[PDB]
């Protein structure tokens, strides 16, 4: 079925591969070549997850956990039950995420819009490959990647974090957090502002964007604008994910001590490093 | 059992209702679903259509109630490719002129969008007292070049969003004297020229014209912006 | 191709003094200078700002909280400027010890000063909340901003007021210090048996991640249809244009469903408030109802 205004947009063209072979829809979903690719990687990835569940001996989704190979395996291949499945599943996931992005690009072309959406989705992919590929490779073993399990992958975060004391002191980790917090702050303010204008007090007529500007100037003395906030939110969210990959690619590769030690270059400067008193 | 287990169960119930509400709220436009022949689709999904809601538009411009009887209010120059559903609909004529596909436009109101005081939100800079170029390259006077590397005209004015103080269109004087509006988001202002990758020099004339030299209506904006974005797909043959 | 991330050409006109409605114009400042810097990304106009009784009260009360923490840091620094900068992030104004319970009789150097600072912060935040309500009311707009703000206040209130009172000790509150309040966060989890296994903590993360997910989707979407004026969302709500249609159809063809121009901002406001809404609940239950989230998790 279509939306009332959808038909005029369902024209042929815009594909990158296969011409008009896969240029059609299944219900709402647009297929395309990379839609077939996505379905293929996805289906194969899930099969291997189900397969790992059989080898594990449980079908409870909260216990299934596909572990990577042991550190002793380095960056070589491992048998399916000893980490090979994690390796193949990782390949599938990567193929699915990428295919999903290229499918979005085909949709951008057929609608004549920009490519901002798949470009932003690539940041998320980057962060995934940072944890499962870039960082393990730089450290010399797939075992450093995280396990595919609902709860076992949280323990990996806790184990990996506490290997370096309190991960909070990772300076790149602070910056990323700041963008995540600031982002949710900006997202709440933006949604509230549009709704407050489109849904004014009772007995009031719908507000204008000038009211939005005026509200935020009255509140904090500056309005970024209807275009600037969407730019801002795109940049707060991508920057949050950027410094997240950054704060991990450096951990265990160029930094090995506890992250609180990284802050000693400020404490211990030979001039004030000896002045008695204070915390230090 | 305990106060924690009850709180987490109460929340999941609350969240299921919230998704329900959020989803029905996002069905006030474009629903009910249609078959490709315009008739209502048998399968409308598990979420029901929301109950109408009314906006009182400012400046005495009526009231919008959504959802309501939908209508394109314009002819669509497309024909089916297949008996079965889910396949493209091919343009029957010129898609850029017929305004279909990436060249689509919505039959919005033939009235300019107004600011909070009732004045035209978008005005040419030559009619905007005090406005000027404060930073960046001033494109006025520069030649406008299409994707075929031919010159189609020169910039003669900028249409600005006054309440936002933002350039929205370039007014380009064609070789025949007339002018056309170019979305600011589709042009590339350079040191010596303005380059439009979306259209070829001989496709600028096809850009829909406006009926008043000092104002542009919402309908005209949609026709202008659609046509230009449609060039990316339909003007590609002669794109160097 | 042009991406519309930074303005290509800036235009400047007479300053926009803003809508009047029922705003008391006596409390509006003059217009500030234009910032060509900010013009590349957003609007270049600074001001005017509204400064009433709540604004003054909040601003003054806020500066007292800042100054109360300040003199304490200088005191820990031995009044030495060099030591002050060296150990700036390590200074901390801690709440009273557990032995004082919920009493205010703690001397200034054993948490009494923390209680004073917390008072000024309480008056600053709540007077600022009342500010976001009256500014919306003066212009005739809905109170979505004020209600969205409460969700943040909820977690803030739990962390240093509601939960300590239920625990029966101000020592359960968070300290004022850059690194100290990070350490307090770390110990809070260890004491309560791993907050990863607090379900309201996991939900809070899902909405934090979900906020970055949604805003990247929405920001990217609006820039992708800015070539159709998509960022003018209020008029796209009143009169659907090709911008809103292409934006909706992109996500329909991608993941099977879509939003409207208005509806997406209800997804947004809820995705964001649920962060601090679920979070405040998780913390409130920690220690009052559940002492160990991991152990509590194994029975459920
Ligand atoms: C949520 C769990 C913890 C906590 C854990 C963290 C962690 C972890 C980080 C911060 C970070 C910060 N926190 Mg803290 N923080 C808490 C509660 C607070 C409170 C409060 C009123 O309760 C305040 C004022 C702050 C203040 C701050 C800033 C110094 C900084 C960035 C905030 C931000 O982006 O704001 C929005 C942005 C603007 C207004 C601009 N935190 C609670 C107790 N906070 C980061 C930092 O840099 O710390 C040094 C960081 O890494
Ligand atoms: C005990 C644990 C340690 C700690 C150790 C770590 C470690 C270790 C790591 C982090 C990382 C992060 N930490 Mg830390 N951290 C702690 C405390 C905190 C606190 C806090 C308040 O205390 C905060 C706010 C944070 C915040 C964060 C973020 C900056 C970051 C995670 C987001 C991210 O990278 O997303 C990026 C997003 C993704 C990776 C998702 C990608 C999704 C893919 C592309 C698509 C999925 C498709 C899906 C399968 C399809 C299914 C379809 C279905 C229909 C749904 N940490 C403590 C001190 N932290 C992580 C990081 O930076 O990672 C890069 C990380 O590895
Ligand atoms: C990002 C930094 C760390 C990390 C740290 C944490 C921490 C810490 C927490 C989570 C939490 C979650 N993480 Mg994790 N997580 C990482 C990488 C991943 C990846 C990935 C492919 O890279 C995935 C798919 C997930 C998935 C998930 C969900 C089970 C859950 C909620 C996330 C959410 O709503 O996000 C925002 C996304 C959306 C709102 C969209 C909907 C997405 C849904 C929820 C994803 C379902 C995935 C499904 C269970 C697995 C794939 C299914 C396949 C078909 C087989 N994590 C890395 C290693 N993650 C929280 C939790 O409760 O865990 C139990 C939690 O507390
Ligand atoms: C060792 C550390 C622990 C841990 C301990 C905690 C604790 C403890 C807490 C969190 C909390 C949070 N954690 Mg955790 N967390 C860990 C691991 C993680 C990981 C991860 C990848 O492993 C992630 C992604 C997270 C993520 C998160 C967030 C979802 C959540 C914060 C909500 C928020 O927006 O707060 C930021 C927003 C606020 C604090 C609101 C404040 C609003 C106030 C009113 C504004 C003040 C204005 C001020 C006065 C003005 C200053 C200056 C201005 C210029 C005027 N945690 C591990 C397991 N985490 C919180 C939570 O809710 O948990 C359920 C919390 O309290
Ligand atoms: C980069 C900024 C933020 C962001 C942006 C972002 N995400 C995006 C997009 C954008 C712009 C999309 O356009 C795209 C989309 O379509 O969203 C609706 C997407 C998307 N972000 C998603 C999830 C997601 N994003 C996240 C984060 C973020 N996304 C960032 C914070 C997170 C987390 C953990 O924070 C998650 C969970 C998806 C809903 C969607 C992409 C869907 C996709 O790629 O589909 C193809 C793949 C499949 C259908 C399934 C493949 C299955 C595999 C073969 C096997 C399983 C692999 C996996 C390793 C299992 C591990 C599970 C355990 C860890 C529990
Ligand atoms: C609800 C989810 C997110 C959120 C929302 C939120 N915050 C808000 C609001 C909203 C809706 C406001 O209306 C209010 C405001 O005016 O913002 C510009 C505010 C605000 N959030 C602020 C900060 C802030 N919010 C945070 C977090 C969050 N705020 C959540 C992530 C954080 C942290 C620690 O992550 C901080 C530091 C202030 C800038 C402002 C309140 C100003 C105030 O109380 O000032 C009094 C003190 C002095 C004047 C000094
Ligand atoms: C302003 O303009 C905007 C809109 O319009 C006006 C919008 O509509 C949206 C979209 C946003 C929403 C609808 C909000 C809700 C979304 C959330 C919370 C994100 C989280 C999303 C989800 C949890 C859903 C994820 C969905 C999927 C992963 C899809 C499932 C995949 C399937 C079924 C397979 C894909 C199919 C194919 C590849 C084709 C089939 C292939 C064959 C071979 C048969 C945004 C951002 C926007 O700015
Ligand atoms: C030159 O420098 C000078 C001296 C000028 C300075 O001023 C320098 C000063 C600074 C640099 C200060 C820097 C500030 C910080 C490092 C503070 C950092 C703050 C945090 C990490 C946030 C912690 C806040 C969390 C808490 C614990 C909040 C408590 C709020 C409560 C809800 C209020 C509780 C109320 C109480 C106890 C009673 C009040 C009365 C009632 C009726 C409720
Ligand atoms: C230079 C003085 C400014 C002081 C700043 C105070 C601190 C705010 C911090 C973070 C939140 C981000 C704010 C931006 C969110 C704006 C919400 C929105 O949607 O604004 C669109 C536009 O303003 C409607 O016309
Ligand atoms: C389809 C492109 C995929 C590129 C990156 C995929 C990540 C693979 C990680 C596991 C590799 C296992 N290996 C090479 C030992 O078989
Ligand atoms: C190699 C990192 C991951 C690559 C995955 C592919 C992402 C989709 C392509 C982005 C489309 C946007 N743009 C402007 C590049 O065309
Ligand atoms: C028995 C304890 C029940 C606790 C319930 C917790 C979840 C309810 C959340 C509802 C929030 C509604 N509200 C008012 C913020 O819109
Ligand atoms: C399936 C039972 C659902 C019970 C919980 C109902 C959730 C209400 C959702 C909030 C309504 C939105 N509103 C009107 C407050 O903006
Ligand atoms: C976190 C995402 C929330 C779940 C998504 C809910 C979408 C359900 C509605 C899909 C049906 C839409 N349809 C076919 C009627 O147009
Ligand atoms: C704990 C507070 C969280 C609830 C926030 C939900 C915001 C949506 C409701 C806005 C209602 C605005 N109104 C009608 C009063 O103007
Ligand atoms: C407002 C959008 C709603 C999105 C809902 C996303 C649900 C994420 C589920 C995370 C699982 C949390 N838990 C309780 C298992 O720890
Ligand atoms: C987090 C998992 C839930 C997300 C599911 C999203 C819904 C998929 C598309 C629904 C519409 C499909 N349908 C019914 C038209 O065939
Ligand atoms: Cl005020
Ligand atoms: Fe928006």
């Amino acid at each position: 079925a279509l939306l009332s205004f959808e038909r005029k947009y369902r024209v042929p063209g815009g594909t990158l591969v296969g011409g008009n072979l896969f240029d059609f829809w299944v219900g709402p979903f647009y297929v395309g070549f990379f839609g077939v690719a996505t379905f293929f990687f996805a289906a194969l990835g899930i099969i291997l997850i189900a397969w790992s569940a059989v080898l594990q001996g449980t079908w409870n989704p909260q216990l299934i956990s596909v572990y990577p190979p042991a550190l002793e395996y380095g960056l070589g291949g491992a048998p399916l039950a000893k980490g090979g499945l994690w390796q193949i599943i990782t390949i599938c996931a990567t193929g699915a995420f990428v295919s999903w992005a290229l499918r979005e690009v085909e949709i951008c072309r057929k609608l004549g819009i920009g490519y901002h959406i798949p470009f932003a989705f690539a940041f998320a992919i980057l962060a995934y490959l940072t944890l499962v590929l870039f960082r393990p490779v730089m450290m010399g073993a797939w075992g450093y990647a995280f396990p595919y399990g609902i709860w076992t992958h949280l323990d990996w975060v806790s184990n990996t974090g506490y290997t370096y004391g309190n991960f909070h002191y990772n300076p790149a980790h602070m910056i990323a957090i700041t963008f995540f917090f600031t982002n949710a702050l900006a997202l709440a303010l933006h949604g509230a502002l549009v709704l407050s204008a489109a849904n004014p007090e009772k007995g009031k007529e719908m507000r204008t964007p000038d009211h939005e500007d005026t509200f935020f100037r009255d509140l904090v003395g500056y309005s970024i604008g209807t275009l600037g906030i969407h730019r801002l939110g795109l940049l707060l969210s991508l920057s949050a994910v950027f410094f997240s990959a950054l704060c991990m690619i450096i951990t265990g590769t160029i930094w090995f001590d506890q992250w609180v030690d990284w802050w000693q270059w400020w404490v211990k400067l030979p001039w004030w490093a000896n002045i008695p008193g204070g915390i230090n | 059992f305990d106060l924690a287990s009850l709180a987490i169960y109460s929340f999941w119930i609350f969240l299921a209702g919230l998704i329900y509400y959020l989803q029905t709220e996002n069905m006030r436009e474009g629903y009910p679903l249609e078959n490709e022949d315009g008739t209502p689709a048998a399968n409308q999904g598990p979420f029901p259509l929301p109950k109408p809601k009314t906006f009182i538009l400012p400046h005495g411009r009526g009231t919008l109630t959504v959802p309501g009887p939908e209508s394109e209010d314009r002819p669509i120059a497309l024909a089916r490719t297949a008996v079965s559903e889910g396949f493209p609909h091919a343009p029957t004529g010129d898609p850029m002129k017929d305004g279909v596909g990436p060249a689509s436009w919505v039959a919005r109101r033939d009235l300019p969008e107004l600011d909070g005081h009732g004045h035209n939100k978008i005005k040419p800079m030559k009619a905007a007292a005090g406005f000027h170029v404060s930073a960046g390259k001033n494109p006025i006077g520069l030649p406008v070049r299409g994707c075929d590397l031919e010159i189609a005209g020169k910039v003669v004015d900028i249409w600005v969003d006054i309440p936002e103080q933002m350039a929205r269109f370039l007014e380009v004087e064609l070789k025949d004297g007339s002018t056309r509006l170019l979305p600011m988001q589709m042009v590339k202002v350079q040191s010596n020229r303005v380059h439009v990758n979306a259209l070829s020099s001989d496709l600028f004339a096809g850009i829909p014209t406006i009926k008043s030299p000092t104002e542009v209506t919402l309908l005209e904006e949609d026709k202008i912006c659609g046509y230009v974005a449609g060039g990316l797909m339909y003007a590609a043959p002669k794109r160097k | 191709e042009y991406q519309n991330i930074f303005t290509q050409v800036q235009v400047r006109g007479p300053a926009d003094l803003g809508m009047t409605e029922d705003v008391n114009l006596a409390n509006r400042s003059g217009v500030g200078p234009f910032s060509t810097l900010l013009g590349w990304f957003g609007n270049a106009q600074l001001g005017p700002i509204y400064l009433g009784s709540l604004g003054v009260l909040s601003l003054f009360s806020g500066l007292m909280w800042f100054f109360t923490i300040g003199i304490w840091f200088w005191y820990q620094a031995g009044w030495n400027p060099a030591v002050f900068l060296r150990d700036l992030f390590f200074f901390s104004l801690e709440p009273p010890a557990p032995e004082y319970g919920l009493s205010f009789a703690a001397p200034l150097k054993e948490g009494g000063l923390w209680l004073i600072a917390s008072f000024f912060m309480f008056v600053a935040v709540w007077s600022w909340w009342g500010r976001t309500y009256l500014r919306a009311q003066a212009l005739g707009m809905g109170k979505h901003t004020a209600w969205a703000f409460l969700s943040a206040i909820w977690l803030w209130m739990v962390l240093g007021f509601i939960r300590p009172i239920l625990m029966g000790s101000w020592s359960e509150a968070v300290p004022y210090g850059i690194f100290s309040h990070l350490d307090w966060t770390n110990n809070f989890s260890l004491v309560h048996g791993n907050l990863h296994y607090n379900p309201f903590h996991g939900l809070s993360i899902a909405f934090l991640y979900g906020s970055a997910l949604l805003f990247a989707m929405h920001g990217a979407t609006i820039l992708a249809v800015s070539r159709f004026g998509g960022e003018r969302e209020l008029e796209q709500i009143a009169d659907r244009g090709t911008a809103a249609e292409r934006a909706a159809l992109f996500w329909r063809w991608t993941m099977g469903f879509n939003a409207t121009m208005e509806g997406i901002h209800r997804w947004a406001i809820w995705m964001a408030v649920l962060v601090t809404l679920t979070g405040g609940i998780g913390i409130l239950l920690s220690g009052t109802v559940v002492d160990n989230w991991y152990v509590w998790g194994q029975n459920h």
